[PDB]
């Protein structure tokens, strides 16, 4: 159907596009992007010390080698701070719901 | 049957004029 | 330790979904009509709609009338409770039959008593907000309200707590830097021990440090606490605190499990109904197996039919292993199955024919299969010819001393040399009656 | 973990030149300590003290022409005098990274580093381009660099690092155009006056009455392109307090309707202008109907970046839109990141991802320039890439192979 | 009484308005790690963003991700014809 | 909702720092302790090329450890050709030997990134080329080289399908792409009648 036909081929790998949906950079989420890169993804943790989800968070290094702790703001900031019933074992099922209890232990 | 095939044919009518669609029929990229 | 019992392999009535009977009924062969038996009287009880009714698990010995009772028991689960009792526990030297049989009937009635309370806790930052004096009478000095900084492990949280407590505060040592355990309705302070954080490594003292609370302030602490009647009525009975009890020669004795009908029933009832209808409790009947039924004094079947006649009584499953015999505590008195012919009518006879040389078979090979050794086809096929000479028992019991004698022996698998060997060395009682 | 592989920090004076204000600061910290004007007051006085105290003739000129450094006496002036007053440090004591625009000529460039490697003798330098830097104060690898400065509206779009000279358009409006714009506005509604550099003292006005105050009998100021530059201050200052873009096609049936807004001049004259404060902000993104020139033809923004996509490759565009990178004074006037996001998505072909990086908050637009500037100096790996005093006593001197 | 309540629920808010957390406890989640475990008992490390490794050999392949915007990747099988 | 997926921050955020509290509790912890002296020293980059010295805050403890990043330098494997190499293989009529040393200048100084050496290429000195153009004619150059020596068939003519159907998808005007959409719908209309059909059968 026209000149331009796949049915053109060599000794060569070609790459496929994807349809219906247009990607991005590596830091943006599968579900809305494309390829999304874990080193930029933002989980649920809780610290140490503190027994409180912080919320979104993601580990990243300075500069000096000190070690920061990124943050993130989604659902009022406040539904995580109450999740942590959920991760030390509506406002009760939407923890569930919200996350797969993939919140970082220690 | 009497609207539906009118439809389909109007449809792949117009499908590709000449080979420009967003659906489908997108070359390939080259690996380097 | 594993500690395999003597027949542990039944799991279950194992009855299909139609409620028909199969071969491999979890652990448990052969029996079809019984445990079919078994399967609606265990529906019964799970419907907790019927009370004081008996059944009867007549059989000949060998038919695993305890094998079915364990396997219906395993199938009600944990969940309710199963009080398994013999004929020869009713003789108390101490307390009497009919006493004991009650006794017996509480135990095996459940009840699942849950409590929620609403308790504060987390280091304590007193302070009082000094106010304006009593509005309705003259000046002074006044304390509308105590503000207590209570600061758990998740944040901090001050509660603007009723003035009045400030008592049970100075009664306590509730200093600042302290783990309290307040109530919300109660209010009474109950401090758990100074903070971690300042138990300092050289000072000397225990019970007296305890970690910072995990979780936010309000807790909601929901318990749950299964209890038979019973243990309710021995809790009743004993008394508690003071009243110079501690005394050692006149107290010391504490068998005095003598109970009153009084006690037992009315009050007991009452409360635990009110528990029931209130949503504090919810009752749970289990049920009473009495193997042996037959050993009972015509005293215990007497009162039984009449125990049985209560709207409280329990589910009970007799197993009778013996034939007609004379009733005990009578003179010359047979009866069907050792038991008076009129509590026979008030029990269903559940029928257990004895088992087919395959079911024997069948019956050894799982045994050795749940001991973990292996058996080869020839000597299996003895330990069940041998089985079907004699009585079945005998065959189970000649698997671990065979797997012994093999592995000493330096083979694996029960050789039919080893059981045949062992037949020599152990014999039942039908050949040991040749004096 | 150590972090040796984090980075490194040596010196690297980024130097951010600007038409409308130059920036300066060490490498590493986030926000440039130095912003100051660029216009010098040439009888050389370059301050926001020293270039507001009347003197003799005090003239203002800007060294830099079209972004273009021409006068290079004023702009080694400029160089020295931060240098001495704000920095303190030795010029062959610390490295330069020193911006340049992405139109920079060769024969310019090479001035330009003969003159950092003679005049000062630096240890190092390292001259980088404008959106380059914009585009890594984001973090960005690729996007389109909406530079508004003062003088010029550019889209200069990058590929991964990498300026495309090819797609930038240097469109005329620029921050230049709503000045002169507004002096025009003054001019026809009243009579613009310089700022309290002569006037001594101010009265109560009623809103919309003649204004009356006292006239200092210092210097004349003969020179009126300082006078010119005194009123361009206000005409600013106006411009980022009152004056807004609008966020429609600006029909002349909703502004009318709009909360009025107030603003004192100088002289303590209050005038409104809640009907046409948006009229002006809109040659911007269309000029077509401006009153200055009817019958010229120019892009607006919205337009500016599409043609300087369209001019590139379309193998890049899908990076290009979906990381257009506002920057530059104009931007921060209100409403102008909303009406350019509506604009261009209006305007961009569907199913093409359009992203608008949220950095209008922050005033630190102008300075992305400088932040870009700071981090690519702060880099362990870029440490190789300073061009040293040995590679330019050597005889090269050739910054085209090595940049 | 009832506008001393307001004001201090008032004061208190606007407390919780500024920071909640500032620090990180370098004691311990400075050195320990984070691990978490899914719905189905998995277990996952957590990556921390470090800065580029020093490559010791020719792997990290060029990925060019500013292409991928369009293109995923390249299957085995094609249509294999002139 | 699901986890969030960000580059650089989000607009309310915020991140906790390292912990420097409480001094009277680690006291003694710190105290028994010093620090490493920092010297403000100089370090020498082997990949420099040159020999140039700049200065870094390290510790007096390794004075040595000459750069760290120093490994990053990777250049690019790209063939170095003499002149009877491209004589004798790599002549051509279009293109000629100053064109193709320019190209690969280009390519070494860009690290094979033909977008930017396209856009960088002199169009003056040499008349206008193409980008599928100059992949084409580099790695036929690598190949041929590769070969006498003695790594892929490169297809121009993909590339020239590829970028003009884009072009042309790209200017596709608001009425025709809204009359596409449209007609992809009408297609996924049709597409489920004849599941319906399908699964009724
Ligand atoms: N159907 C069966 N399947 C497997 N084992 C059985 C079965 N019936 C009886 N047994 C075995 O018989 C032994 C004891 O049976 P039991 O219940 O005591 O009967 P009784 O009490 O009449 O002697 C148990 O160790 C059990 O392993
Ligand atoms: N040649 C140039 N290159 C890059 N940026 C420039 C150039 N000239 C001016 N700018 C930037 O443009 C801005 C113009 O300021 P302006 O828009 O009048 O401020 P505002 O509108 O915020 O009052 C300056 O902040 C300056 O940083």
């Amino acid at each position: 159907d026209g000149p331009f036909a796949f049915r053109r081929k060599a000794g060569c790998q070609y790459y496929a596009p994807h349809l219906d949906q247009t990607g991005n950079w590596p830091w943006t989420s599968p579900k809305d992007g494309g390829l999304g890169d874990v080193r930029y993804r933002y989980c649920l943790t809780t610290l140490t010390v503190p027994q409180r989800c912080i919320g979104f968070a993601r580990r990243r290094v300075g500069r000096g080698g000190r070690v920061l702790l990124d943050r993130a703001h989604s659902d009022y900031d406040s539904v995580f701070h109450h999740l942590d019933l959920e991760m030390l074992s509506s406002k009760d099922l939407s923890q569930i719901l919200v996350n797969i209890k993939s919140c970082r232990w220690r | 049957q009497i609207t539906l095939e009118n439809q389909v044919h109007q449809r792949i009518a117009e499908l590709r004029k000449a080979g420009l669609w967003s659906q489908r029929r997108l070359p390939k990229l080259q690996e380097a | 330790t594993q500690r395999i019992a003597s027949h542990s392999h039944v799991k279950g009535l194992g009855l299909d979904e139609s409620g028909l009977a199969k071969q491999a009924a979890s652990g448990l062969v052969g029996q079809e009509n019984a445990r079919e038996a078994c399967g609606v009287i265990v529906e019964l009880i799970k419907s907790k709609k019927m009370a004081g009714r008996a059944v009867l698990l007549a059989g000949p010995p060998g038919t695993g009338k305890t094998a079915l009772a364990l396997a219906i028991a395993q199938e009600l689960g944990s969940k309710v409770p199963f009080c398994p009792m013999v004929g020869s526990e009713v003789y108390s030297t101490e307390i009497k039959k009919t006493e004991v049989l009650m006794e017996n009937f509480r135990r095996a009635i459940g009840l699942r008593i849950k409590e929620t309370k609403e308790v504060y806790e987390g280091e304590v930052t007193e302070l009082t907000p000094c106010e304006t004096e009593n509005p309705m009478g003259g000046y002074g000095k006044t304390i509308s309200h105590v503000i207590i900084g209570l600061k758990t492990a998740k944040g901090t949280k001050q509660l603007k707590l009723d003035p009045s407590i400030f008592e049970s505060l100075q009664k306590e040592r509730v200093e600042a830097g302290d783990v309290i355990y307040i109530e919300a309705n109660s209010g009474a302070v109950k401090r758990q021990g100074r903070c971690d954080t300042y138990a300092t490594e050289f000072d000397l003292e225990a019970e007296e440090y305890v970690p910072l609370p995990k979780g936010d302030v309000h807790k909601k602490k929901e318990i749950i606490q299964d209890v038979t009647l019973h243990d309710l009525d021995v809790a009743n009975a004993r008394p508690q605190g003071g009243q110079d009890i501690l005394s050692m020669m006149g107290q010391l004795m504490k068998p005095k499990k003598t109970e009153i009908t009084d006690k037992l029933r009315g009050e007991i009832n009452k409360v635990v109904n009110k528990y029931i209808d209130q949503g504090i409790a919810e009752l749970v009947p289990g049920v009473l197996f009495v193997d042996e039924v037959h050993m009972l004094d015509i005293e215990c079947f007497t009162y039984l039919h009449r125990a049985l006649e209560s709207s409280i009584a329990p589910i009970v499953i007799f197993a009778s292993n013996r034939g007609n015999c004379v009733i005990r505590g009578t003179e010359d008195i047979t009866s069907p199955h050792g038991i008076p012919l009129d509590l026979l009518d008030r029990v269903m006879i559940i029928r257990t024919m004895l088992y087919t040389p395959q079911e024997m078979k069948q019956i050894i090979k799982i045994r050795a299969q749940t001991e973990g050794i292996n058996i080869s086809e020839e000597a299996l096929n003895h330990l069940g010819e041998i089985g079907t000479k004699t009585t079945l028992r005998y065959s189970v019991q000649l698997l671990t001393p065979a797997n012994l004698l093999a592995k000493i022996n330096g083979k694996d698998s029960i050789e039919k040399e080893h059981v045949e060997e062992i037949s020599e060395l152990f014999y039942d009682a039908k050949s040991s009656a040749k004096i | 973990s150590g972090g040796v592989y984090g980075g490194d920090e040596v010196g690297a004076l980024v130097f951010d030149i600007g038409s409308y204000t130059v920036r300066a600061g060490y490498a590493g910290e986030d926000c440039p300590k130095v912003d100051f004007p660029t216009a010098i007051g040439m009888v050389y006085y370059i301050d926001t003290n020293a270039l507001r105290v009347p003197r003799e003739n005090m003239e203002a000129i800007s060294p830099l022409k079209n972004g273009m450094v021409e006068d290079w006496d004023s702009f080694q002036a400029i160089l020295d005098h931060t240098y001495k007053m704000h920095v303190k440090s030795e010029a062959s004591l610390h490295p330069v990274l020193m911006s340049e625009a992405p139109w920079n000529t060769r024969a310019k460039r090479e001035k330009l580093t003969e003159l950092m490697f003679e005049h000062y003798n630096i240890p190092a330098f390292f001259l980088c381009k404008t959106a380059v830097l914009t585009a890594f104060a984001n973090g960005r690898s690729t996007g389109l660099i909406l530079d508004s400065g003062a003088t010029h509206t550019t889209a200069i779009p990058v590929h991964d690092g990498y300026v495309l000279q090819q797609g930038i358009v240097k469109s005329p409006l620029a921050g230049d155009f709503i000045t002169m714009q507004c002096r025009e506005l003054f001019q026809e509604m009243n009579i613009e006056l310089v700022p309290p550099y002569m006037i001594a003292s101010k009265e109560a006005v009623r809103e919309g009455s003649p204004a009356n105050w006292k006239r200092k009998e210092k210097l004349p100021q003969v020179t009126r392109s300082w006078h010119n530059y005194m009123c361009n201050c206000v005409i600013q200052d106006f411009q980022a307090s009152v004056l807004q873009v609008s966020d429609s096609t600006y029909d002349e049936q909703v502004a009318a309707q709009m909360p009025t807004v107030h603003y004192e001049f100088p002289n303590g004259y209050n005038c409104d202008f809640g009907a046409e404060r948006l009229k002006i902000p809109e040659g911007l993104f269309d000029p077509s109907n401006v009153k200055g020139l009817s019958g010229n033809t120019m892009l607006g923004v919205s337009h500016v970046v599409t043609t300087s996509v369209g001019m590139c490759d379309i193998d890049i565009r899908p990076g290009l839109y979906g990381s257009v990178i506002v920057a530059g004074g104009n931007t921060l006037i209100q409403s102008f990141t909303d009406r350019l996001n509506r604009e261009l998505s209006q305007k961009t072909p569907p199913s093409m991802r359009l992203k608008l990086i949220a950095n209008n908050t922050t005033v630190e637009r102008r300075f992305s320039s400088w932040i870009g500037g700071s981090i690519l100096a702060s880099l362990g790996t870029f440490q190789q890439m300073w061009i040293s005093k040995q590679e330019y006593e050597e005889g090269g001197k050739q910054c085209v192979e090595r940049k | 009484n009832l506008k001393t309540l307001q004001e201090r629920e008032a004061r208190l808010r606007l407390e919780q308005e500024e920071a909640e957390l500032l620090t990180y406890t370098r004691e311990d989640a400075y050195s320990m790690e984070y691990v978490y475990e899914d719905v189905d008992g998995q277990t996952e490390v957590m990556p921390l963003w470090t800065p580029p490794t020093p490559p010791q050999d020719d792997s990290d392949i060029y990925l060019d991700s500013v292409m991928c915007l369009m293109y995923e990747a390249t299957p085995i099988p094609e249509a294999k014809l002139p | 909702y699901a986890l969030l997926y960000s580059d650089k921050k989000d607009a309310p955020p915020l991140l906790p720092s390292d912990t420097g509290q409480g001094y009277r509790t680690v006291k003694a912890k710190l105290g028994s302790k010093k620090v490493r002296p920092w010297k403000w020293m100089p370090f020498t980059n082997p990949a420099r090329k040159d020999g140039a010295m700049f200065f870094h805050w390290r510790r007096a403890a390794e004075e040595g450890k000459d750069y760290p990043f120093a490994r990053f330098n990777k250049t690019v494997q790209v063939p170095v050709y003499s002149e009877q190499e491209y004589q004798l293989y790599l002549h051509d009529d279009a293109w000629t030997k100053a064109e193709t040393d320019h190209l690969f200048d280009l390519s070494r100084r860009f690290d094979l990134r033909f977008v930017v050496i396209h856009d960088r290429y002199d169009h003056q000195q040499f008349k206008k080329r193409s980008v599928e153009d100059l992949k084409e004619r580099y790695y036929h150059i690598c190949a041929k080289l590769a070969n006498v020596r003695a790594r892929r068939k490169e297809q121009l003519e993909r590339l020239y399908n590829r970028t003009p159907e884009q072009v042309a998808e790209e200017e596709y005007l608001l009425q025709e792409l809204r009359k596409i959409e449209a007609r992809k719908k009408e297609r996924e209309k049709r597409s489920q009648d004849l599941q319906k059909l399908i699964t009724a059968a």
